[PDB]
RNA sequence: AACGAGACUCUGGCAUGCUAACUAGUUACGCGACCGGUCGGCGUAACUUCUUAGAGGGACAAGUGGCGUUCAGCCACCCGAGAUUGAGCAAUAACAGGUCUGUGAUGCCCUUAGAUGUCCGGGGCUGCACGCGCGCUACACUGACUGGCUCAGCGUGUGCCUACCCUACGCCGGCAGGCGCGGGUAACCCGUUGAACCCCAUUCGUGAUGGGGAUCGGGGAUUGCAAUUAUU
């Protein structure tokens, strides 16, 4: 009668908790309006902005998250939502739901399920960062 | 209507509260409030010549999200990015008797006990006008 | 008599694997509650020295490691058994500490 | 050349601020400072009467950036 | 369905030019709610096509030295400049910068031939898609280098090339290099 | 690019050479005869000569090789 | 934030020609011995707003500002903000303002230079005296 | 007392460093090839091993 | 020359510690409680255990 | 020369794959040159120089 | 046929599948607190999604379509976590490359008792008319300041000789620091590592300005046996 699933981006891991509820989305205990960058408000909203309130309104998310930055956590938030909706439509409705809801959030960007798979690199000897190198001089 | 205190942003939280505690009264406000700046790394001193009020308002909402901070978790919350000279810059920490006499400032409101783990945390009479607060201010920005 | 805590550690980890599973096998034999071999986070001890012995090429560096890897298992069982299975894994390039609650 | 500017409030532009001021389309504290040839500090607190005057409109406010228009 | 900012649409826009058809972005199915998407663009060859023109403009935004991470600085300079390319013309705010994308870059480019020293060029034609890569990069130069000592903030300097490039005027930094990249070009043939 | 080495194709020109009754089209059935038919060290060696033999069985089918 | 009338615009403080129309914090900056910080102190000291620019003052609050400047250990100014804390003459706690600070420096100068140490000879040949290297830098002004 | 599981490990490699360094220049004109250190908890055996045993005793 | 000759406190600094196989005092590694010189310590590196993985 | 040919022909008799022994040094004279006694298969890259091959 | 290339080894990415977790937890249940909400607040149980780390999977140019003497292979696309991750190791043959200042590696020579040994004390290695290199901070409005808000990952930590530490918390101090008082040989404590740009508000207003901080005059405090040619 629950799902979680977990949401990534760069180190952030947002795991989401899908009970039966009434619609009260929220990130460690605080409204998605709260949630400090601003600029990328609309970035949080999209899973719900898209599929509307009524896909949602049977649903509760509890959204916990550690790791990373703000837009990593941004970006890992938003892809926890549509995948535990999509966990809880596929465990507890049918498989046309979710393929209802799963073509227009890969229609969207697929980055909302398929993870983001690039770190960052090692730094090397011989220069500042991974793939740069120190300034050299003649004679 | 269950409001706390996490369903506001906490900007307009903090100066809500600091209104509070400024029309309260009896907050012990120290001798050098007009003279310090409010680390080694701020090259002025504030503002705000209410900066005290400010201050022991978000003190003490970071003892409502996590409590069992003392004076040397406060030091680190409020703490910056030092620019120093041509060497590169660095995070330094606070003070540590601007982070003290706010927590005993509390303690002259009875809003924080010392917890028996060792740092500082709130009283259930001090999460009341929290909560009222955030009452208040979650209910003068939908209707106006 | 609870919490009898066998440390293992080890560089390798096969060797150590292998006396984790032999420890475990012959205390789940004799009917004994036994926890999980647990493992703590995998240690690593890096030293990164110039190549060079006098300081005169191409600035290369080294870069040497050593892992240190660690397993408990807990086992809630009177102290005069267990003293017995662990004499036995005489196995090289693993350290067994006992302590005992 | 070098801007000269004045800080506080001139008894001839005062007239210039109050009148085609609501007749801009577009007010902000970089266009007002160099039309009538002021401060930014006259620009960013002078036109903050203004809407408390009901006379212009306020449609963004952010730190680096005060966008105002008249209305209607 | 999808504002840009949730206030701006997508269905008025009408790009002019059957050159820049298929590279410039957005009408039908680019409409974003926000610049900023974090996408591996960067690829493949040609992949950037297919990006948000807006996103395109936020990234050569940030490009000189003190600003080179900022995303979040140069979304709210773009969100801020669509604010003041409304009121001073008062239309959709899209349309303009494919005005802007349309008129700015130029059409036919020299290739440097020579020695050391020595500058013997010849005009060639450009692709469009280095046209769209032109275009842009001469607004956001336009826009970084009359706002650096000026009381003007960047979104007001940014706003008012972004109209004057539209308009086709030749006040505007980047009318003014297109129609020289052009000169030059000319004079060799 | 992508160029099988001597080994990879000696190694998989012996095998279906012995054992080109159980080796068809699937890879993932070669890669499971090619396992248990050779000793390979493992992995990223074992899927290289099952998928050589799954490109050189369908080379079969169309006339003999050389 | 009206149009003002009585404006001073150049304020004769301590032989020096101040800013009128410069912030009334900052205006007090460019006398030497009073930096940023001293200035917003002895202005928090006076009781006096500082939204307001130099030229709107009234005398008693101009006058006011300059007598604490002369003495400010009487109204709880520290001595931790003092320009010269212990001094080696008088031993006395004092922040000097700007006649005196050359007719100070010039004397703890040639004080160090009647001694014949390490540090006056230092600043009589003219050469670097915190212990900086001397080889590379230093180069501009110096034939 | 103890010492860091970092310190203990790096120390049990010091010794056997030190131990082999000083059998070869002991035993190199006596076949010498390594050691070979087991612990018990009663003792710690040491294993030399050599080409030819019986004239190293 | 009882009071004297080893008398200069070397209770911390550069010369009061040496390598434990060179006795030299430079290029030293004290982390992890080495103590070796840093020539010393790649020629017994595989002996102790540090093994070059990346 | 000889030395060196007396053990690598020892330790190709007792059925090691390959070995190559160097001898470096002022063997004659006073510049100084170095040798190269080698037989067999030798493997020098890769991972398993560590267990293959055995160096001294 | 042999070596080098490739294979190989470590690393990154995937797994609601397996193995298990009071030195990592989530969910649920009571209790408590403030208004069904909020708890990094307290104890029990279902269990491993998140955290750890082991085995085993997974990607092969395997699939489709073009081009290839229809060969080796190349190009584009579906399905995919992924359709070149990043390193390590690295031949034959050489060099009048560097290293005797890393070695109790070492040949010859020099010196060996007003010593070229070695200790002690004090200087110098930093010295400045000036050339030549690696760099840090900048020249500002995409900004400086003063408040407010909210996020990491790799690591290290009480030492044979050996003196020498990571530090929570309470008090006194503007502050640098000072007193006690606890924890931690460490996934148990610092530590939920309450990082900085970034984000949100106030001030400043294109000028050598509040940008920039060099160079200097006074104090105060730690480290040390010693701080003057400024240790910080
Ligand atoms: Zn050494």
């Amino acid at each position: 009668q629950s799902v979680q699933v977990f949401g990534r981006k760069k180190t952030a891991t947002a795991v989401a908790h899908c009970k039966r509820g009434n619609g009260l989305i929220k990130v460690n205990g605080r409204p998605l309006e709260m949630i400090e960058p601003r600029t990328l408000q609309y970035k949080l909203l999209e899973p719900v902005l898209l599929l509307g309130k009524e896909r949602f309104a049977g649903v509760d998310i509890r959204v916990r998250v550690k790791g990373g930055g703000h837009v990593a956590q941004i970006y890992a938030i938003r892809q926890s939502i549509s995948k535990a909706l999509v966990a809880y439509y596929q465990k507890y409705v049918d498989e046309a739901s979710k393929k209802e809801i799963k073509d227009i959030l890969i229609q969207y960007d697929r980055t909302l399920l398929v993870a983001d798979p690039r770190r960052c690199e090692s730094k090397k000897f011989g220069g500042p960062g991974a793939r740069a190198r120190y300034q050299k001089s003649y004679r | 209507p269950g409001v706390t205190v996490k369903d506001v942003n906490q900007q307009e939280f903090v100066r809500a509260l600091a209104a509070f505690l400024k029309k309260s009264g009896k907050l012990k406000v120290p001798e050098w409030v007009d003279t310090v700046k409010l680390a080694k790394h701020k090259e002025l001193a504030p503002y705000d010549e209410n900066w005290f009020y400010t201050r022991a308002a978000s003190t003490a909402r970071h003892l409502y999200l996590r409590g069992g901070a003392g004076v040397g978790s406060m030091t680190k919350i409020y703490g910056g990015r030092q620019r120093n000279g041509v060497m590169p810059s660095h995070f330094s920490r606070g003070s540590k008797s601007v982070a003290r006499r706010v927590l005993q400032a509390l303690e002259g409101l009875k809003m924080v006990e010392k917890d028996q783990d060792g740092g500082r945390k709130l009283t259930p009479q001090g999460q009341r006008d929290l909560d009222r607060i955030a009452g208040q201010v979650a209910a003068a920005n939908k209707k106006h | 008599i609870h919490r009898i805590r066998i440390t293992l550690t080890s560089r390798n980890v096969k060797s150590l694997e292998k006396v984790c599973a032999d420890l475990i096998r012959g205390a789940k034999e004799k009917n004994l509650k036994v926890k999980g071999p647990v493992r703590m986070p995998t240690k690593t001890l890096r030293i990164t020295t110039r190549k060079t012995p006098c300081g005169e090429g191409s600035k290369t560096w080294d870069r040497f490691q050593m892992r240190i890897h660690k397993r408990l298992i807990d086992l809630h069982s009177p102290s005069e058994i267990v003293k017995q299975i662990t004499s036995i894994s005489i196995e090289p390039g693993v350290e067994v500490e006992v302590t005992i609650a | 050349d070098k801007l000269n500017n004045l800080v506080l409030f001139d008894k001839a532009t005062y007239d210039k601020l109050c009148k085609e001021v609501p007749n801009y389309k577009l007010i902000t504290p970089a266009v007002v400072s160099e039309r009538l040839k002021i401060r930014g500090s006259l620009a960013r607190a002078a036109l903050q009467e203004l809407l408390s005057k009901g006379l212009i409109k306020l449609v963004s406010k952010h730190r680096a950036q005060v966008i105002y228009t008249r209305n209607t | 369905d999808i504002k840009l900012f949730g206030k701006w649409s997508t269905d008025d826009v009408q790009i002019n030019d059957i050159s820049l058809q298929d590279y410039i972005a957005v009408k039908e199915k680019y409409a974003k709610y926000l610049p900023h998407s974090a996408g591996r663009y960067a690829a493949k060859r040609f992949r950037k096509a297919q990006c948000p023109i807006v996103e395109r403009l936020t990234n050569s935004m940030m490009m000189h030295g003190r600003n080179n991470g900022k995303k979040l600085m140069t979304v709210r300079i773009v969100k801020h400049a669509f604010e003041i390319i409304h009121l001073l013309t008062g239309e959709n705010p899209l349309q303009v910068l494919v005005n802007a994308i349309i008129n700015s870059g130029p059409r036919e480019d020299s290739t440097r031939i020579g020695r050391a020293g020595t500058v013997r060029r010849q005009a060639v034609d450009v692709s469009p898609l280095r046209r769209v890569n032109q275009a842009i990069w001469l607004l956001c130069t336009g826009a970084r280098e009359a706002a650096f000592r000026n009381i003007k903030t960047i979104a007001e300097c940014l706003a008012d090339e972004l109209i004057n490039a539209a308009k086709g005027s030749s006040n505007s930094y980047a009318i003014k290099k297109k129609d020289e990249l052009e000169r030059v070009a000319k004079s060799n043939r | 690019g992508r160029v099988r080495t001597k080994t990879v194709k000696k190694a998989a020109r012996v095998i279906i050479e012995k054992y080109y009754t159980r080796l068809g089209n699937d890879f993932h059935t070669n890669k499971r005869v090619c396992e248990e038919i050779a000793i390979i060290p493992s992995k990223k060696l074992r899927n290289k000569i099952a998928g050589y033999v799954t490109h050189l069985m369908k080379r079969i089918q169309r006339g003999p090789v050389r | 934030l009206v149009i003002p009338e009585k404006f001073q615009h150049i304020l004769r403080v301590l032989n020096t020609n101040i800013d009128g129309r410069r912030k009334i914090a900052f205006a007090i900056t460019a006398i030497k011995g009073v930096g940023r910080r001293y200035a917003h102190v002895v202005l928090r000291k006076a009781d006096i707003d500082l939204t307001k620019r130099a030229g709107e003052l009234t005398e008693d609050e101009v006058e006011r500002v300059i007598t604490i400047m002369q003495n400010p250990r009487q109204y709880k100014i520290p001595d931790w903000f003092l320009n010269r804390q212990k001094d080696v003459k008088d031993g006395k706690y004092s922040q000097v303002l700007a006649n005196g600070l050359d007719n100070k420096l010039r004397e703890d100068l040639e004080r160090l230079k009647k001694i014949r140490a390490h540090r006056g000879l230092r600043h009589f040949w003219g050469l670097r005296v915190r212990g900086q290297h001397t080889k590379t830098t230093g180069r501009r002004g110096r034939t | 007392v103890q010492i860091s599981k970092k310190r203990k490990f790096v120390a049990d490699g010091i010794f056997k460093a030190e131990l082999n360094e000083f059998l070869t220049r002991e035993l190199a004109e006596d076949g010498y090839s390594g050691v070979e250190v087991r612990v018990t908890p009663t003792r710690t055996e040491i294993i030399i091993l050599a080409t030819r045993t019986q004239n190293v005793l | 020359h009882q009071q004297l000759y080893w008398s200069h406190p070397r209770k911390f600094g550069q010369g009061s510690r040496s390598c434990r196989v060179c006795s030299n005092r430079h290029g030293l590694i004290r982390k992890y409680g080495l103590n070796m010189c840093r020539q010393c310590f790649r020629q017994y590196a595989k002996d102790i255990g540090f093994i070059k993985l990346d | 020369r000889r030395a060196c040919y007396g053990v690598l022909r020892f330790i190709m008799e007792s059925g090691a794959k390959g070995c190559e022994v160097v001898v470096s040094g002022k063997l004659r004279g006073q510049r100084a040159k170095s040798m190269k006694f080698v037989d067999g298969l030798m493997i020098h890259s890769g991972d398993p120089v560590n267990y293959y091959v055995d160096t001294a």
